[PDB]
């Protein structure tokens, strides 16, 4: 059949979720429809399917594909868990929806990585991230393998750095630094926002994570203090993509069109309408 | 079987240096104390020493999947592109994507572009290195990148070229927006980029469009060189297999876990930066 089940994931700028537009009650141009299932309460799976609208950077990507591969879909948000992890050896997120078959297809900021690519198939990739550093700008740092962040008591005073915890980038250095994880967190940030303002206020030197996030964050800061590392520094350099079923058939096709819009200017395009900000480092 | 690997001589990816008299690769070392890694590869029939960041990668492949491989040149020096057969139909692709698809190698292992033109045929990993497209000119060459005058408007007083039958060739060709600066490039293109990179050191090429990860390179190696700086389109190198080949899965599989483990960073602290 034609008609995919696809589910997503709320993270802006690449996912942006609004309500319907309540004069007309439907999804307005700019917008695709998204369904969430939202709880009656915390005690209770019994919930209600709630109509809401998506936009942003891989929305444009899914109606891309949709036009060009010729399929229609409906979209859903994940609700148990957020990009995908393993729960002992159980899947949440978006990751657990295409493993079980709830969802045939993935759209978001997924990350490309091993463990998930032995559950699933991942397209292209159709932006770069990785582990990358943000810090006001003044501050001289190579990336996640400078020696200031893997022996921080090398130097007086010692760099304040951290990351959101609970997610692939602590995962990371967990597994590649020890020490600087150890280390790193009585730094550990809320949110990206709570790092934002750690950083401006001078209550944090560092702050690593996604770097795609984080040249988003950067392209629109406000006074353009805050500076990403160059690409070339980015650790662990993999990218988003679209996850599908194992062996989907749908995954070659999918591939084709995207190293399309990449080499036609479609992707370039969609990069300058979404992620390109007013700083530029 | 043993695999058969092909590449295609381009610093630091791969170096490709004579054998010592007995045959054997003189022993090196990094100047950090790291040995490298030398591989017997025969090429334009006689046998020859490459070492590199992809020979490192093609090691690491190797043990990790356990399989036993032989390196070989490219017979004819190119990366890749389709051309139609003369008085004919049929078309046929040349470089290494001909080879592999000839059955003459097995792998590409090599500085590979993914595009969507050679994935309708041949099976990509996923990108073992992340880069892009930038310029390369003599320190006291002036331009603005991509969108000079002096290459947006060109004339035979500013020569710009890429090299021939690869990526960037299929780049500016494809697109209609660059048939004026394609026009201008396919006249001057170049066999090699070491042909192309010495001709930005005589003087005798004005600008050279290519890889980032190999113009960078060249600039911090070669400081009478100089690239823009600037990055116009972004692309990934990725190994080349034919289709539904028995090591697809495992080779993608292996790379972005040396991208997680640390690996890469190692090469490219070794080989790039
Ligand atoms: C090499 C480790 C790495 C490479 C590229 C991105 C990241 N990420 N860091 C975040 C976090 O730790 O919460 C979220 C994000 C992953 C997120 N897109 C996802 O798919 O899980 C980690």
């Amino acid at each position: 059949d034609n008609h995919l089940s696809i589910v997503t994931l709320e993270e802006a700028p690449f996912v942006i979720v609004e309500d319907i537009d309540p004069l007309t009650e439907t999804c307005v141009r700019n917008t695709v429809p998204c369904r969430k299932f939202v709880k009656i309460n915390n005690s209770t799976n019994e919930g209600m399917n709630v109509k809401k609208c998506c936009k942003g950077f891989c929305i444009d990507i899914l109606k891309k594909l949709s036009r060009t591969v010729k399929f229609t879909y409906d979209l859903y948000l994940v609700t148990n868990g957020k990009h995908g992890k393993k729960v002992n050896n159980v899947w949440n997120g978006m990751i657990g929806e295409v493993v079980y078959q709830r969802a045939v297809m993935a759209v978001g900021s997924l990350t490309i990585n091993e463990e998930r690519s032995e559950v699933v198939d991942f397209s292209v990739p159709f932006v770069e991230t990785g582990i990358s550093v943000m810090v006001s700008r003044g501050t001289q740092v190579t990336g996640l393998s400078d020696k200031k962040f893997q022996r921080p008591h090398d130097y007086s005073p010692p760099f304040r750095f951290g990351t959101v915890p609970n997610g692939s980038t602590e995962r990371n250095i967990r597994n590649n630094y020890p020490y600087m994880h150890q280390y790193m967190t009585r730094f550990n940030q809320r949110g990206v926002e709570d790092a934002l303002v750690s950083l401006k206020t001078g209550k944090l030197d560092a702050f690593i994570y996604d770097a795609a996030v984080l040249n988003y964050k950067a392209g629109r800061d406000e006074g353009c203090k805050l500076v990403t590392i160059g690409s070339g520094y980015i650790f662990a350099t993999t990218g988003y993509g679209i996850a599908l079923q194992k062996g989907s058939p749908w995954k070659r096709q999918i591939d084709l069109a995207l190293l399309q819009f990449v080499g036609d200017g479609e992707m370039e395009e969609l990069e300058t309408l979404w992620l390109t900000g007013i700083c530029h480092n | 079987t043993r695999l058969k690997i092909v590449t295609i001589h381009q610093e630091p990816f791969v170096y490709v240096k004579p054998t010592m008299s007995d045959g054997t690769c003189k022993e090196e070392f990094t100047v950090n104390g790291d040995p490298v890694k030398k591989v017997i590869c025969t090429g334009p029939t006689v046998p020859q020493c490459c070492y590199g960041f992809c020979i490192d990668l093609l090691i690491k492949l190797a043990r990790t999947m356990n399989f036993t491989y032989e390196v070989h040149l490219v017979a004819d020096g190119k990366f890749g592109t389709q051309e139609r057969v003369n008085n004919s139909n049929k078309k046929e692709w040349n470089g290494m994507m001909g080879e592999l698809l000839s059955g003459q190698a097995d792998m590409i292992v090599a500085p590979l572009t993914i595009n969507n033109e050679r994935a309708q045929y041949i099976e990509f990993s996923k990108p073992f290195k992340y880069q892009g497209l930038t310029i390369l000119v003599k320190k006291g060459t002036r331009i603005t990148g991509i969108n000079d005058p002096r290459l947006r408007n060109p004339s035979d007083k500013f020569i710009y070229a890429t090299v021939k039958q690869s990526s960037v060739d299929i780049y500016f060709r494809r697109q209609v927006e660059l048939s004026t600066m394609y026009r201008h490039m396919e006249k001057h293109n170049y066999e090699s980029a070491a042909e192309a990179i010495q001709a930005v050191r005589d003087n005798k090429l004005h600008a050279f469009i290519w890889d980032s990860a190999v113009l960078e390179f060249e600039a911090s190696q070669k400081c009478d060189l100089v690239t823009t700086g600037e990055l116009f389109f972004r692309s990934g190198f990725g190994i080349g297999m034919r289709k539904d080949s028995p090591w697809k899965q495992n080779v993608s599989l292996s790379i972005l876990k040396s991208h997680e483990n640390g690996f890469m960073e190692d090469l490219d602290k070794t080989w790039v930066r």
